[PDB]
């Protein structure tokens, strides 16, 4: 339901979580907590960026941050991040991940005009 | 469906039109005449070979409007034909009540048109008030019970006309055009501030739905039509809104009903205890009919039922719900996107009825 | 008064200030793309007014510049007085009885001026739309012919592109009196209401909850209110309760999630509720750790949500038996209940 | 989820079925089929009137007829009946039932103003 595209043990953002279809990964957060705990430290603390494009479309709430304290994602700390404020390297690594998995877009809520508006 | 109450019919053409409707439809005229009493109106009685006798009661409102009653005869199905013929007499984009303001007018060029229009057997104009800055007249007709309010604001030079566009409207508008060289007034429908959006009229929206359903239009269930027409009444206003998911609600709801009806007609009843999870699978990203049901249908039927159920499930999944992380819930902030999704939904609905 | 984005005529602005005491003219100093005029004030020092020309055909007046600049309010006020006060800042005007063969010659007879050139847009079968531009005065009027009804709609500010297109239409299809209409609309009918009116209504109806609204919830509610406050004549109104029910489904989930009750998809709300007679009530295992107010708001919220959504968000296999709402007072009864519930979900 | 209010009301009209809450009886039409075949003949043929007030409110589609052939409600035969075409004895027994079982109205989608506007 999700794919971890980037991991930073010591970075501001400890992980980047991308949706792989029309389902919202934030309904699966407990799974995301354990997989991150397998990829990073068991009880990691920091911020997690979520890209929800395939569930949300190319909308103003496509990118959302949430805090993670002692390996638990805190759901009442969600802050919507504007695309102009997300670092460009994360953006292009998400673009690459989509381009290598057209089946994500096939399973998405995106329209054809959306799919070739973000594959510019 | 349609509303036949308080129509702005040209009262002086109701008999003629009705008869000419029975002249082209080649039905047999049986009776015309006013209603017995206490109800000032008109009644038409006709029939086709081998069906019951249809009666249509056209009552004359004190507004100057008219109300058609076709749910009264021994054949309402065919009475509605005369009702709809009379309904289509009116431009559906014309206003029920017109407020129109023109520029560059003095009293000396407006009283002559008022007087000359009141040079008819049923027209008469009264001076309502003289404020010495805005002078207002009322034009009433004793034959068609409809009146118009004409207010000229003098230091502004602005002539404003309010009322139903029925009899004195028509005569004054055209007389004013014919004397003061205003040749297009009969052709300007709307002129207002650009950023103000108005809900489109039900009949205009319905006509668009027909042009969208095409052949899949005579088959629409009446609740599905009321939903899709309501949605269009808003969609066609192109309003400036923070979010447009609401505008897709009619399409998704209609898809569920139409899909459920078709599946029932094909031996696949969708109950509440079971749902759509006992008639579909999801291999990866499309939903597909289970093999025991696909084995009895042809590719086309399977392709439309699965495409409908996939679209309905994929879109409904977040548009009819919200996340616990509330701000991550799916929104649509762009009208073009909304309309894309809606035209898709319309093709799915059309095929559900047609295939 | 407001002196910004004035619909002043693009030409005729040099000669526009010559009837007071005309005197020294000139364009605006530096990268301003406008004009800034200094002239002798009556028996006084020199006065200057800076009027800059915006990207579209609008002019903006600046008299707050200093050095005896309040005499610039004189040029500001005659610029106030130059354009018709009753005319709209942006016009939408639709006419009936036009085909493509009647509309293209107007566009190509109105695109042979000094710097006036039109452009073709989308060519759909639903309604054709054109884009008349001007390459001297920075104006663009967008002109659509709706194909099915033959309706010619023209939208934009009354500057040059609009003026010349209107004159060419009034002169080649004998509609010349059209210069005299200012308004033609439905009497007594309400427009779809602006976002900010809808927002202040939401704020006084959210009470102590408004600062706490999730952004998605506020955007849904404000959309619904833009249409609710127009008092619209619809054959059905169920669509107008979509924002309330979805927002409830969002607020309840969050509140319950923070109260130690994570609402999942496999389970649902059902896991924490009982339905003895007609209301759902939090189960004792869950109610035992909350205060009574919280029990009541959560249970009342779930009960309304479930009763109304059961038929409003679904349809029956009969189709013509699905729940409908054909009355605006009925819809508003539900919506005002929902606003109380949403507010209390946040505030309790 | 439903209540049979009258049986063999007319020759043509074999039963009257009224919703007892917000759930729509026509989604559980098999249950009604079994109850009708127990109260009437095993395979009855005729018309069934449905009063959906507590699921549909006092709306224009409150009353619907469906054909019943060989004991089965045929779902593609639904025709909306206006209240003024429903016989008064059927109407008054439906009203009596509502006043005699106020919990049906409690379980309904009606508002209080609706609750008394049809009483009444």
């Amino acid at each position: 339901m999700f794919e971890i595209t980037g991991i930073n043990v010591s970075g501001a953002l400890k992980a980047v979580v991308m949706a792989t279809g029309f389902e919202n990964p934030l309904s699966s957060v407990n799974e995301i907590e354990t997989k991150l705990s397998a990829l990073l430290g068991s009880e990691t603390t920091g911020e997690i960026l979520f890209d929800l494009l395939c569930a949300n479309g190319p909308e103003w709430n496509r990118f959302v941050t949430l805090e993670m304290k002692y390996g638990r994602i805190m759901l009442d700390t969600a802050k919507i991040i504007d695309e102009q404020d997300v670092p460009t390297h994360i953006l292009s690594k998400l673009t690459f991940t989509l381009r290598n998995h057209p089946e994500y877009l096939e399973a998405s809520v995106l329209s054809p005009d959306d799919v070739r508006q973000v594959l510019s | 469906i349609r509303s036949y109450k308080n129509l702005n019919l040209v009262r002086a053409n109701i008999e003629t039109e009705s008869r000419q409707f029975i002249e082209n439809k080649n039905y047999s005229i049986q009776s015309i005449g006013p209603m017995p009493g206490s109800r000032a109106g008109l009644r038409v009685v006709f029939t086709r070979p081998g069906v019951n006798l249809a009666t249509v009661d056209i009552f004359y409102n004190g507004d100057g409007s008219t109300t058609i009653q076709y749910l009264t005869g021994a054949n309402r199905s065919l009475g509605q034909e005369l009702a709809d013929h009379l309904f289509e007499t009116i431009n559906p984009a014309e206003f029920e009540q017109v407020n129109m303001v023109l520029q560059g007018f003095v009293e000396t060029s407006v009283l002559p048109v008022l007087e000359l229009s009141a040079d008819e057997s049923h027209i008469e104009f009264r001076e309502h008030s003289r404020n010495a800055h805005t002078v207002v007249w009322k034009i009433i007709s004793t034959s068609y019970q409809d009146e118009l309010t004409v207010s000229l604001h003098i230091t502004t030079g602005k002539l404003q006309i309010q009322g139903r566009p029925l009899s004195c409207y028509r005569v004054f508008t055209f007389n004013l055009a014919a004397l003061l060289d205003l040749q297009g007034l009969e052709k300007v429908l709307i002129r207002q501030e650009d950023g103000k959006a108005n809900i489109v009229q039900q009949e205009v929206a319905r006509t668009y739905l027909q042009t969208v359903m095409a052949d899949a239009y005579p088959h629409l269930h009446v609740t599905a039509e009321k939903l899709l027409v309501s949605g269009l009444c808003v969609k066609l206003a192109a309003p400036d809104l923070p979010d447009y998911c609401m505008l897709l609600y009619p399409e998704l709801r209609t898809i569920e009903g139409v899909l459920k009806s078709k599946m029932s007609g094909l031996g696949m009843p969708v109950q509440q205890p079971a749902g759509f999870g006992t008639y579909f699978d999801k291999p990866a990203a499309h939903y597909i009919l289970k093999p025991q049901f696909a084995a009895t249908l042809r590719p086309e039927q399977i392709n439309i039922i699965s495409t409908a159920y996939t679209f309905f499930n994929v879109e409904r999944h977040s548009l009819f719900h919200m996340e616990t992380v509330v701000d991550a819930s799916r929104m649509i902030s762009d009208m073009a996107r909304l309309m894309g999704k809606a035209t898709r939904a319309w093709g799915i609905i059309k095929d559900l009825y047609i295939v």
